[PDB]
């Protein structure tokens, strides 16, 4: 087990459903011996002899640029085209639709409160679940 | 008559406006702005080249005679390019008046020293240099005055942290007072006190 | 034993002489030193306890830190303390000396004189009233009274 | 990009004042070591002088080099007149301070700082 | 009340108590843990509920200007008492 | 007080206590709050 | 209100398995020394990674580069997204191309298999706002959720 | 780790190092350096003391508020030893005397007390036990103190099998009884040296390095159960050392030989002193027992400390033994001593 930081505890990049890139900021530091998540993999890489070419948050985001350059355009929606192409590649898929009704995982406010790990560690969300249930 | 609001006077504000025009007509090469506050205090804002001539005229002129340098100090305003506002508060015993003369400076643009005009300024200019790092030309003895020997930085600059960077303790291994990076058992707690509602409509800035 | 008893009363004898003659070093820093002058004033007359101010650290027993200790003055305070012959005691008087006080967060202040010298008695207040300092001084005599140097030498 | 000079009109006329300050600092180490009864050698003191002059080896603005020279003269004067003490002179040598490792792994083991 | 932990340390009224293996217990060796033994929660529960006629009652804590700021409590919810938000006294309507 | 006694209270100390500094009764400061961050407890069984 | 889950069940210390198979606290230098030791053996298909629902891009790219440096390409995510057709080749395939503020300009919304009220609560807020002011017509292919 | 010992901060006084050490013997020469190093990095330090409170005052300013805990103990009473080692994750033993008293002989100080501490530390559940011994500790040793140290090492490792044993050579520092001992021979005009000091080799070590490696052993994973040899980087014949010392103090050096039995008999006279002996027979023996050659034992450098030469630091010990005429003489005015590779 390698204790990593939480989103409140690091400056991290997340991309929302629109594709907009935006960044968190450190509010508190990680507890105990936890470490920022990208520096554990960088610490791990040097022990194993395949050192990765980045030693600071700046250099890691420069590397994010090299991959997908819209992950450093913060708060920016980058327009995308070429949907027509994706469709033309989708008309060839020979798979067919089953007859199952489309039932979402969350039907009622009961299933809303506890989905991910942090939601499940919360004593306030447990009350909310117990509140609507009973 | 309002028993809670400060009496306003009338004549003094008119007198200091007349003298402010007087000073601006005579030193047009140096004066950049003249104003009188509602407290009734005259301010002359000069180009820094004009410091020595401006304080010399105000000291030796017969209808001025501002012979006492009440004090000299700087204000740090980082948003300005010339972030240091130098303020001279002068006193006229002949006319029982006061006057403020202000100029500006940056980090790399020293001001002339008025020690030739007011010996009182000698230590005041040492204090500006020490606390704000504003160098003065022609100072007889420009050196720190208030900070510890070999203190690095200018602690009254707005971007200098309140607790500083180093602290002292006695180290029994080396048998002397040593300097080390600052760590506080309790951090200074910053309070956000500003109210989000405007208190003075008279000072509202245009949103341009 | 008899010798262990005699050592005890010899211990009280030497303590008593140090309790009864505390010579503080003429040395004050800021406003706390004004209240230290009031303790010397007629109403409290510390002299009546055998407390006499002596200017030279060689002739002084006690160093009362009565005011703020800045970084510029920190080495000098330590030097006059080192030059005090032993036994020697420090009374830290006031918030400034106790822990920085009103200037705890200043870049130029030592956050407590006990980072520089060992302190025996802490006297709270800003400033402590002359009686508060007097209570602290008399609390230092009781500390000396509890000294057990000779007895501990016997059991070595 | 035009600005009033302090003293020097360009970097070459400013390096002249730098070497002249380095000379003075170089002549004074053997006295500081002798008068302050420092527990170092002259060679070790003079090396420390050189180390501080090389801390500002990247400065190029002539006005900046004027104000480093101005400060260094103030520092020289505080030492020649013995306004500084052993503690003050010895602070340049950071003898009680363990130095923070400059490698990623050691920083990573030691805490959250970069 | 002043419960005692299995480790033998007294538990303060805020429920704090060093664990068994917390080293910070060493500060109490040859000394003591300062604990206040008059738990305000236990003392306030001992007071009887004052009964009043009207449906709205003002509490200032007693002593007038020596109490807390004067507030009013509704007494309609005739199943629980009205509690002062400052002093913790309880009120209930007569009928 | 023999003529103007203080108001009695059930929490007022009955027994005074003088300066207990240096003695085994001396006050010792400590944090009166409880733990804030709770750590995960691993399972006590193999997987 | 869920931030209070950040204060319970936290991993604060590296852990490894001891000889009885239980997790025990260890040190960073120790724990990384185990993972590097195993990483130096396996390569290619024998090493894979899964990214969870709360991982930063600075850690996905970092974990990508590491595994690509031992030949592996099994970088996966718990979420499923059809990789047939274009797959993730074109961003337009897996994004909200009209944006969140584009809902305010449409005049019909067709929802296919989703309860936006709970999946994207503030995106359902932006729909109702257009439903209220711009008189947006809304249709749902799926279950008759509220 | 328990949540109250995880190290935070940056290794300043207000930081937390995760070390909770009970240092037995902190009131001595090496003790103030061990506590200072522990205290400066932000370690809780428990300090058992038997002396008067006045004698532990100089340690009070070695830790931030709360980081130092002074406890009264009597080495005869076991219950007081438990009271101190009860909350520690490391226990460091520095107890020792250079002479015997009525109430404690070399066996007590160097065998029983260390075993009593180690026995209580094992029962209390202490992770590390650091025990200081001596480089020339050995059961075939002339010196009575140095044989007991050899026994004590073994007692300690019987009841604490994983104990770390530190073997320093002669420690030299401001308060040492090594360079200040020879600098004080000047009071007797001449310097009696057995065989004129040419048969004895010494490899003295600076106290701050001993203390800095002892503290580094409180956190080094690769130290449990090892024995270390802490020694200076230079070996000198006793003669050249004693000659160099007088060069550093600028006193007149007049060495003459003195047979070990006449020298041993003098040390017995000074040992009659009811106070702290100026010398003793055992101290005279130890001065002439030659330092062992370092053969297969990890040293200072394995604990991340670089030995400090006797040349860098002599003047801070010996300047107070000068007269006014030489107070200001600099380190360079003295010719360095001559080293030997055997
Ligand atoms: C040189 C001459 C020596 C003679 C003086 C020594 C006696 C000191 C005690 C004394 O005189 O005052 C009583 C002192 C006074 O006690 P005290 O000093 O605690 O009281 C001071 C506080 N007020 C003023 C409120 C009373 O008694 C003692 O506590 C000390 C007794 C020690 C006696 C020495 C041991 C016997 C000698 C062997
Ligand atoms: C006028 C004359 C006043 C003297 C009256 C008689 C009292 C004599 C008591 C000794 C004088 C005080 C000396 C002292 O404080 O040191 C204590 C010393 C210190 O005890 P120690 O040996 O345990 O201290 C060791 C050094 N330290 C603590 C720093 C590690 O004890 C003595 O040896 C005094 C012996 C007393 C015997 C009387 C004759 C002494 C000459
Ligand atoms: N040159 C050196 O200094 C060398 C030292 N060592 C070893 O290092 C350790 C310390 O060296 P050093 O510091 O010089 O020793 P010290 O002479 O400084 O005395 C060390 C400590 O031992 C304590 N002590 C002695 N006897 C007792 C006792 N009977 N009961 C309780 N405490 C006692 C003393 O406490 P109090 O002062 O209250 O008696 C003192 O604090 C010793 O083991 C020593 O042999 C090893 C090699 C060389
Ligand atoms: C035939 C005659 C031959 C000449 C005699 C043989 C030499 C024997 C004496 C050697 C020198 C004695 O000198 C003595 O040195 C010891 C050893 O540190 C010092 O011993 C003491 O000094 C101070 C006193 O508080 C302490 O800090 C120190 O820790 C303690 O050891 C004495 O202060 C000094 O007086
Ligand atoms: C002569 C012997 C005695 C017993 C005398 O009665 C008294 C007790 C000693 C005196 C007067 C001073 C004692 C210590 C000291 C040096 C104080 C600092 C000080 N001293 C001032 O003035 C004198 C000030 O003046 C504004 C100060 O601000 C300060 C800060
Ligand atoms: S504690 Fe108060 S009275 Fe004393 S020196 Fe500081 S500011 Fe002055
Ligand atoms: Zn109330």
């Amino acid at each position: 087990i390698l204790p990593g930081a939480a989103y409140t505890e690091k400056s991290a990049t997340y991309v929302n459903t629109e594709g907009r890139a935006q960044q968190t900021k450190v509010a508190v530091t990680p507890p105990g011996l936890a470490r920022e998540d990208w520096k554990i993999i960088r610490a791990l890489s040097e022990i194993a002899g395949i050192t990765l070419p980045y030693d600071t948050l700046d250099q890691v985001r420069n590397r994010l640029e090299e991959v997908s350059p819209n992950l450093v355009r913060y708060d920016d929606i980058e327009e995308t085209n070429y949907f027509q192409q994706a469709s033309e590649l989708a008309k060839l898929v020979n798979q067919e639709v089953l007859a199952d009704p489309l039932v979402p995982p969350q039907l009622t406010i009961k299933d809303f409160y506890m989905t991910d790990s942090i939601s499940r560690a919360s004593q306030t969300m447990a009350k909310c679940v117990k509140a609507v249930t009973e | 008559k309002r028993p809670t609001v400060r009496p306003r006077s009338d004549v003094t504000h008119k007198q200091l406006s007349a003298f402010g025009e007087y000073v601006a007509e005579i030193l047009p090469k140096y004066v950049q702005q003249v104003q009188v506050s509602c407290l009734d205090e005259l301010e002359i804002c000069i180009h820094p080249d004009g410091v020595i001539p401006t304080l010399t005229f105000l000291r030796d002129h017969t209808n001025a005679q501002f012979k006492s340098l009440a004090d000299l100090t700087a204000v740090d305003v980082p948003t300005r390019q010339n972030r240091f506002e130098i303020v001279y508060n002068l006193l006229s015993l002949r006319f029982n008046s006061r006057i403020r003369v202000k100029t500006y400076a940056d980090e790399l643009t020293p001001i002339d020293s008025i020690v030739s005009v007011h010996i009182a300024a000698n230590w005041y200019e040492r204090e500006v240099w020490d606390m704000f790092g504003v160098f003065f030309f022609n100072h007889p003895d420009l050196r720190r005055i208030l900070t510890d020997y070999g203190f690095e930085g200018h602690p009254f600059r707005k971007d200098f942290p309140l607790t500083g960077y180093v602290e002292l303790r006695y180290d029994d291994e080396v048998k002397r007072v040593v300097a080390e990076p600052v760590e506080l058992a309790q951090e200074f707690r910053k309070f956000d006190l500003n109210s989000p509602w405007e208190a003075f409509p008279a000072y509202r800035q245009p949103p341009e | 034993s008899r010798a262990e008893y005699v050592v005890t009363k010899l211990d009280d004898l030497i303590n008593w002489a140090r309790r009864s003659s505390l010579w503080p070093m003429t040395f004050g820093l800021a406003c706390c030193a004004v209240e230290m002058m009031h303790m010397a004033a007629p109403r409290y007359d510390m002299d009546r306890f055998g407390v006499v101010f002596r200017a030279s650290p060689r002739q002084a027993d006690v160093m009362i830190v009565a005011g703020t200790l800045t970084n510029k003055m920190a080495p000098a305070l330590r030097k006059v303390y080192d030059q005090m012959p032993e036994p020697r005691y420090v009374v830290s008087m006031g918030s400034c000396a106790n822990g920085g006080g009103y200037y705890h967060y200043s870049y130029s202040v030592v956050r407590g004189c006990d980072r520089i010298v060992p302190v025996d008695i802490y006297v709270p207040g800003c400033p402590p009233t002359a009686e508060a300092l007097l209570y602290g001084i008399l609390q230092l005599q009781r500390k000396i009274k509890r000294e057990q140097k000779l007895k501990i030498w016997y059991r070595r | 990009t035009s600005v009033k000079p302090i003293f020097s009109r360009d970097l070459n006329e400013a390096k002249r004042r730098v070497r002249e300050l380095y000379r003075a600092w170089y002549r004074e180490v053997p006295n500081t070591v002798h008068l302050m009864q420092l527990d170092i050698t002259v060679k070790q003191g003079r090396d420390k002088v050189r180390e501080m002059f090389m801390k500002n080896a990247h400065v190029t603005d002539p006005r900046v080099v004027d104000l480093l020279v101005i400060k260094g003269k103030m520092e020289l004067q505080e030492t020649i007149k013995v306004w500084k003490q052993r503690t003050h002179v010895m602070r340049f040598f950071h003898e009680t301070e363990t130095p923070r490792p400059k490698d990623f792994l050691s920083k990573f083991y030691m805490g959250h700082d970069p | 009340g002043v419960q005692v932990s299995p480790s033998g340390e007294k538990i303060t009224h805020t429920g704090q108590v060093y664990d068994e293996k917390d080293y910070r217990r060493v500060r109490f060796v040859d000394r003591q843990k300062e604990v206040n033994e008059n738990f305000a929660i236990d003392l306030i529960a001992q007071q009887p509920v004052n009964e009043v006629e009207h449906r709205i009652i003002a509490c200032d804590g007693g002593g007038g200007a020596l109490g807390h700021p004067k507030v009013y409590i509704n007494l309609d919810k005739e199943t629980k008492t009205g509690t002062c938000g400052y002093c913790g006294l309880q009120f209930k309507q007569h009928h | 007080p023999t003529t103007n006694p203080p108001t009695a209270r059930k929490f007022i100390w009955t027994n005074h206590k003088f300066n207990v500094s240096a003695t085994p009764e001396q006050y010792v400061p400590y944090s009166t709050t409880r733990k804030k961050i709770h750590e995960w407890v691993p399972p006590s069984t193999p997987y | 209100f869920a931030y209070d889950g950040l204060k319970r069940q936290r991993l604060t210390e590296p852990m490894v398995r001891n000889e009885k198979g239980l997790l025990t606290y260890t040190s960073w230098e120790d724990a990384l020394s185990r993972v590097a030791g195993m990483l130096q053996n396996f390569e290619g298909n024998a090493v894979a990674a899964i990214a969870g629902g709360l991982v930063d891009a600075e850690a996905l790219v970092a974990l990508k580069d590491l595994l690509n440096k031992v030949d592996s390409d099994n970088l996966c995510t718990e979420e499923i997204f059809p990789t047939e057709g274009a797959g993730t080749d074109l961003r337009s395939n897996y994004l909200l191309n009209t944006t969140i503020a584009g809902v305010e300009e449409a005049d019909v919304v067709l929802l296919v298999g989703t309860n936006p009220r709970f999946e994207a609560p503030l995106f359902n807020a932006r729909i109702r706002k257009s439903w209220l002011h711009n008189d947006l017509k809304v249709a749902l292919i799926g279950s008759p959720v509220d | 780790l328990h949540h109250a010992v995880i190290p935070h901060g940056k290794g300043g006084r207000s930081s937390v190092s995760g070390v909770v050490a009970t240092v037995f013997g902190a009131t001595g020469f090496l003790g103030r350096y061990v506590v200072n190093h522990l205290g400066r990095m932000g370690s809780q330090v428990i300090i058992p003391y038997r002396c008067d409170v006045y004698d532990i005052m100089h340690l009070r300013l070695m830790g931030d508020l709360g980081q130092l805990t002074f406890l009264e103990w009597d080495a005869r009473d076991k219950d007081s030893i438990r009271k101190a080692v009860q909350h520690s994750n490391v226990v460091i033993n520095l107890i020792g005397r250079e002479w015997e008293t009525r109430n404690f002989d070399f066996e007590d100080v160097f065998v029983n007390i260390p075993r009593a501490i180690a026995q209580a530390s094992k029962e209390a559940g202490v992770e590390r036990f650091i025990h200081v011994s001596h480089l020339n500790a050995s059961m075939k040793s002339s010196s009575k103190s140095l044989r007991s140290k050899a026994v004590g090492e073994k007692e300690v490792r019987s009841v604490f099998p994983e104990a770390i044993i530190i073997r320093p050579s002669d420690i030299f520092g401001r308060e040492d009884r090594f360079l200040n001992h020879f600098a004080n021979y000047r009071w007797f005009l001449a310097v009696p040296l057995v065989s004129l000091g040419f048969k004895t080799v010494k490899q003295p070590v600076y106290v701050a390095d001993v203390s800095k490696g002892i503290v580094n052993a409180t956190k080094d994973p690769d130290a449990v159960g090892k024995t270390f040899a802490f020694t200076g980087p230079n070996r000198y014949l006793l003669f050249h050392l004693v000659k160099y010392i007088f060069g550093m103090t600028h006193r007149t050096f007049i060495p003459y030989p003195l047979p070990l039995f006449v020298y041993s008999w003098i040390g017995k006279l000074f040992g009659l002193s009811p106070f702290e002996p100026w010398t003793t027979k055992d101290k005279v023996e130890r001065i002439h027992i030659s330092d062992v050659m370092p053969t297969d034992l990890p040293g200072l450098e394995d604990l991340g400390v670089q030995p400090t030469p006797l040349e860098l630091k002599s003047i801070e010990v010996l300047r107070r033994h000068r007269t006014y005429r030489w107070l200001s003489s600099e380190i360079e005015e003295t010719k360095p001593a001559k080293t030997v590779n055997y």
